[PDB]
């Protein structure tokens, strides 16, 4: 059955475990930082897991581009 | 893109 927050599985690589995860990011506390994909009807995922760096992640933030998550970003969007 | 803590 499938889950909300911050300690989902996010994709089949997911590295963000309750049990096992620490600061990454230097916005990141005691939380992974995360995005939405806009992909279908949308999801969340932990932007350490799609291997994103930290500016690409607060611009991101500061906009208001819509994000794909590896997964579904080769999709036709068409 | 929404995101989560991304707050300075
Ligand atoms: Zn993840
Ligand atoms: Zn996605």
């Amino acid at each position: 059955s499938p889950e909300f927050g911050y300690w989902i599985t996010c994709c089949p690589t997911c590295d963000v475990d309750i049990n096992t995860w620490v600061p990454f990011y230097s916005t990141e506390l005691n939380k992974p930082a995360m995005i939405y994909c806009s992909h279908g009807d949308g999801h969340w995922v932990h932007a350490q897991c799609m291997d994103l760096e930290e500016r690409t992640l607060i611009h991101l933030s500061e906009g208001s581009n819509k994000y794909y998550c590896n997964e579904h970003v080769q999709i036709a969007r068409a | 893109a929404r995101t989560k803590q991304t707050a300075a």
